[PDB]
């Protein structure tokens, strides 16, 4: 039952802080060093540091030490990293990680994305999309920043869905596709929501998508 | 310093086949080297610790080797489900450090794309903007062209397009184009068209439709 969970994407102005946070499950939080890795977009892993919740114990990666700083709370077993007097370069996902023993991982939360802008955030707007195949989706644009989480009839319906990465548009805000191929006969009978989440701007939109005329 | 460096960026190949994958650790690390698989939206997960060590739940076909310096990542008969990214890890000297990644693609079958096309929603263009979205569905292999007219006018450069990553289960790839245009730009013409070529097709597909039809 290990379990890692990540705090939430984050928005952040250039100049400013943000402290991302890791709860920890299904073992004994006290026991084995937790550790933090950085992920620029489409890029690799870089190593930032680690800290010992048994006392609190800290080594980071040393060009992260003017950026990044560890503690953890026994109480409520969870570590942090506050990163400081963020850069846009510092734009990167930062996964958590818990070793057992050594230099290896083998547990990891599902990382934190962080943007860093200037931009304020806005949520998107939900355009239906509309068609012995059909096809049908969402237009999930304009918003800022990323991400945004689609699924449809709630989870019900996966077969078929192709969610498709967002493009940067030159207005500055991103722009997003999710599609779902269906029998053209079912388009009377069962109903279509593409459920779309974008927590930055605490959006939240379903979208039922339909033929016209 | 220490430099893990991998040595296809990328990789293409046929389910069945053998793979090897190439870590040059750029200083002796003896068997202190770490594998990691990481699919698309997903953490890193550990294959191989130390150089050729099993873990567990980590399918058979995924083995290590290598000692000192150069070492390598090898799949026995290459599975549909392999394809994504996998990274090598320094696990013997701080700081910790990553090879910069090898990207599998896996080989299959020409198929050709399934296109679809979307006119814009009233709701949208009542804000005064018009997107039209070109889908092109399951196909292989990745190279594929998708042309935009209007009224035979060929567009450039107000179009953003997006692939997904190949599909896990048959390896294919997805498309998704959103041409844009002004509300006033779009009611002035009449014919909306994506040409899309591929080599699953022995002439280039057309799916369009009048505006207000």
């Amino acid at each position: 039952q290990v379990q890692l969970q990540q705090s939430g994407a984050e928005l952040v102005k250039p100049g400013a802080s943000v402290k991302l946070s890791c709860k920890a499950s299904g073992y004994t939080f006290t026991n084995y060093d937790i550790n933090w890795v950085r992920q620029r977009p489409e890029q690799g892993l870089e190593w930032i540091g680690w800290i010992f919740p048994g006392d609190g114990s800290t080594q980071y990666n040393e060009k992260f030490k003017g950026k990044a700083t560890l503690t953890t709370d026994t109480s409520s077993s969870t570590a942090y990293m506050q990163l400081s007097r963020l850069t846009s370069e510092d734009s990167a996902v930062y996964f958590c990680a818990r070793q057992t023993t050594a230099t290896w991982f083998a547990y990891w939360g599902q990382g934190t994305l962080v943007t860093v802008s200037a931009a304020s955030t806005k949520g998107p707007s939900v355009f239906p999309l509309a068609p012995g195949t059909a096809a049908l989706g969402c237009l999930v644009k304009d918003y800022f920043p990323e991400p945004v989480t689609v699924s449809w009839n709630s989870g019900a319906l996966t077969s078929g869905v192709h969610t498709f990465p967002a493009v940067l548009q030159s207005s500055g805000l991103y722009s997003l596709s999710s599609v779902v191929t269906v029998p053209s006969s079912s388009l009377g009978t069962q109903t279509y929501i593409c459920n779309v989440n974008h927590k930055p701007s605490n959006t939240k939109v379903d979208k039922r998508v339909e033929p016209k005329s | 310093d220490i430099v893990m460096t991998q040595s296809p960026a990328t990789l293409s190949v046929t389910p069945g086949d053998r793979v090897s994958l190439s870590c040059r650790a750029s200083q002796s690390i003896s068997d202190y080297l770490h594998w990691y698989q990481q699919k698309s939206h997903e953490s890193p997960r550990l294959l191989i610790k130390y150089a050729s060590q099993s873990i567990s739940g980590i399918p058979s076909r995924f083995s290590g080797s290598g000692s000192g310096s150069d070492f390598t990542l090898s799949i026995n008969s290459v599975e549909p489900e392999d394809v994504g990214v996998y990274y090598c890890q320094n696990g013997h000297s701080f700081p910790l450090t990553f090879g910069a990644g090898t990207k599998l693609e896996l080989k299959r079958t020409v198929a050709a794309p399934s296109v679809f096309i979307f006119p814009p929603s009233d709701e949208q263009l009542k804000s005064g903007t018009a997107s039209v979205v070109c889908l092109l569905n399951n196909f292989y292999p990745r190279e594929a062209k998708v042309q935009w007219k209007v009224d035979n006018a060929l567009q450039s450069g107000n179009s953003q397009e997006s692939v997904t990553e190949q599909d896990s289960k048959d390896s294919t790839y997805s498309l998704s184009s959103t041409l844009t245009l002004s509300k006033a730009d779009y009611e002035k013409h009449k014919v909306y068209a994506c040409e899309v070529t591929h080599q699953g097709l022995s002439s280039p597909v057309t799916k369009s439709f009048n505006r207000g039809e």
